[PDB]
């Protein structure tokens, strides 16, 4: 039983860490391209009001 | 008799042949039809609208065609409030 | 078997709605206490549409009533005929809609629209052949424009093969509420034009100057504003209820009206509006309520069509009349008045007829247009909207909840493109 | 001139060409959605 909680235990930990990491690197990876597609978003509006 | 039969024959299945023109394009077009459909059966229009960098990336190389059917038609002004600045800049040094 | 689930957003669209679901019970003649009354059974063969049978009779209505505060919800209770919906589906905040686009579309939609959404989805998983939605509120507050326009999209993607009719009130420059008007229409039709599928405008001023003209009342307060707007929402879909010589579904009105994606805006009016006093002299036939249907005074927006074109229109008439003579009505209209009309659009107009006059009333008719002179109020509130974004007056109100000046750049570009594609065809 | 000349007669050709390629397939017909612009 030892062996089997200790195992276990080990197997949450690693679940954890990874999707803990994965998240933050996720929500950066966001923030970038939600900046981006701001970006084409003004180049777009902005490109209205522009001659041939 | 055998020429004037063959004669029939040959000619009732070019008459055929005319409507079989009408049932190959039948196929391609079902099976062209069935290939896109398979594809809506999780959004059916919903994913007909992209991000904007993927409709920016997909037409052309950074273009985009739009269909006379959709009637968005932002490129091109009414005609009544247009823009033309070239006659404004100066030709003449005084005016630089 | 076809239905419609109902919806009304804030204050504004929750009395419409209470009008509209008195002016519903009363045509199919049943009680406030819930039980049915009537005299035909015509009308109870297909009350499916907007009721549910809940035990022995207790008939309770489809709709489903939505705001951030307690006293309209319990003034709608208060009223008469307001003891017929479901408590389940008062559902409701406490904080307050402040008028404010942000806290309606960003902390108490966040807050409470999984709620609306759950109630919503439970009707209409209920109801088992779905044929639309029905959505009332007013695009000039920040609940009304907020909360239902969210509501609206989030519906929208969820069962996205649905007919939506949205209700919507918009703002006039005369009658001017609050401060904020031309903000909350800009950031309302910025998402109308681009998930919901038709909007019914009206407007308080052209709903006046109805009660002040053709009804010649004295003080019209808002209940007969909203017995207009109800008279017009209930004949909006009446070849459901009710059986009819050449019948209508809402989709069919939709294919018939909307020619391209983007321009399905409707300005609406309804005929005979009489006079208490000249009723008695007036006469009611065909090419006189088609007369008044096409009268530019009688419409229930202050966008005269004579200042622009028809790209399509629909007259959906309500008694046992003349076919031919409704044709007749509308080709000779076409022809005396063809410079109003689009080149390449021909019979621009749509004719229905139902079988079931409205209570009292003979004959009806409601005349639902497609003008491209709509366009006026869209320049007039991007104009209101263009006189405060170049300074950010009352902005810090949206920019501390959360948006930046990308979206309000978004939705005033929308409204400009929207205003080119009207004005391009004309 | 001349060489506005030559890249309109070319873009029509390539219209030609690509309305061809479409045909000889047939897996779309002649023309879909859009309608292009003749110089
Ligand atoms: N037709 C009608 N309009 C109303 C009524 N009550 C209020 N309104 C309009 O609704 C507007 C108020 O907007 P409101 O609903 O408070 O915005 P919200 O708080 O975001 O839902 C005002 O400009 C009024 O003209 C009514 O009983 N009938």
């Amino acid at each position: 039983k030892s062996s089997m909680d200790a195992f276990r235990a080990g197997q949450a930990e690693r679940l954890k860490q990874l999707s803990l990491a994965s998240s933050g690197a996720m929500e950066t990876l966001r923030g970038k391209l939600a900046v981006a597609e701001n970006v084409l978003k003004l180049a777009e509006l902005a490109r209205k009001y522009e001659t041939e | 008799n055998r020429l004037r039969v063959e004669a029939r024959k040959e000619a009732m299945l070019a008459g055929r042949a005319g409507k079989f023109a009408d049932v190959q394009a039948t196929r391609i077009k079902t099976m062209r039809q069935l290939i896109e459909n398979r594809k809506y059966v999780e959004k059916h229009r919903k994913l007909h609208k992209p991000t904007i960098v993927e409709r920016y990336a997909n037409y052309g190389s950074g273009t985009y065609a739009p269909l006379q059917r959709e009637g968005r038609f932002p490129e091109s002004k009414p005609l009544g409030k247009e823009i033309e600045t070239e006659g404004y800049a100066p030709v003449t040094l005084k005016g630089v | 078997m076809r239905e419609i689930v109902h919806i009304q957003g804030g204050q504004c669209g929750n009395q419409i709605g209470a009008k509209f679901w008195e002016v519903v019970s009363d045509e199919h003649g049943i009680d406030p206490t819930g039980t049915y009354h009537g005299d035909s059974d015509l009308q109870l063969e297909r009350i499916n549409v907007y009721f549910n049978e809940a035990t022995g009779g207790r008939y309770v209505p489809r709709a489903i009533l939505m705001d951030l505060e307690p006293g309209t919800m319990d003034s709608v209770r208060s009223g008469p005929y307001g003891q017929i919906f479901r408590p389940d589906n008062f559902v409701f905040g406490q904080t307050g809609a402040g008028n404010n686009w942000a806290k309606g579309h960003y902390t108490e939609g966040a807050e409470l629209i999984d709620s609306v959404l759950d109630v919503v989805r439970k009707e209409a998983e209920s109801c088992d052949c779905l044929q639309g939605f029905q959505v009332c509120h007013s695009l000039g507050g920040g609940t009304g424009s907020g909360m239902g326009t969210l509501l609206i999209s989030k519906i929208r993607e969820e069962y996205p093969d649905r007919m939506m009719l949205t209700f919507s009130v918009v703002p006039s420059p005369k009658v001017s509420d609050t401060v904020v008007e031309p903000y909350n229409a800009t950031l309302s039709v910025h998402q109308l034009v681009e998930n919901a599928d038709e909007c019914m405008v009206l407007d308080n001023e052209a709903l006046y100057d109805i009660c002040f003209r053709t009804l010649k009342l004295t003080t019209p307060t808002f209940g007969d504003l909203n017995h207009l707007i109800s008279a017009v929402m209930s004949g909006i879909t009446c070849c459901l209820r009710f059986p009819g010589q050449l019948n209508a579904d809402l989709r069919k009105l939709a294919v018939n009206l909307i020619p391209f994606p983007r321009l399905h805006f409707f300005m609406v009016g309804f005929t005979p509006l009489t006079s208490r006093g000249s009723q008695q002299y007036r006469a009611l036939t065909v090419p006189e309520l088609t007369q008044q249907m096409w009268d530019a005074k009688n419409m229930m927006c202050a966008a005269d069509p004579r200042h622009g074109r028809y790209l399509t229109a629909s007259a959906l008439f309500r008694g046992r009349m003349s076919t031919k003579e409704v044709d007749e009505q509308m080709l000779n209209v076409q022809n005396k008045n063809s410079s109003y009309f689009v080149e390449w659009i021909p019979n621009n107009v749509k004719s229905s007829v139902c079988d079931i006059p409205p209570k009292g009333l003979k004959m009806s008719a409601t005349f639902i247009g497609n003008s491209t002179a709509i366009q006026e109020m869209f320049k007039r509130v991007s104009e209101q909207f263009t006189a405060m974004f170049r300074r950010k007056a009352f902005l810090h109100w949206y920019t501390g909840e959360g948006m930046d000046e990308m979206e309000f750049t978004e939705a005033e570009s929308n409204m400009n493109d929207l205003v080119s594609e009207y004005q391009q065809y004309q | 001139q001349y060489d506005v000349a030559k890249v309109s007669k070319a873009h029509n050709d390539l219209i030609r060409v690509y309305e061809a390629k479409l045909t000889e397939f047939g897996i779309p017909v002649d023309e879909l959605g859009f309608r292009p612009l003749v110089t």
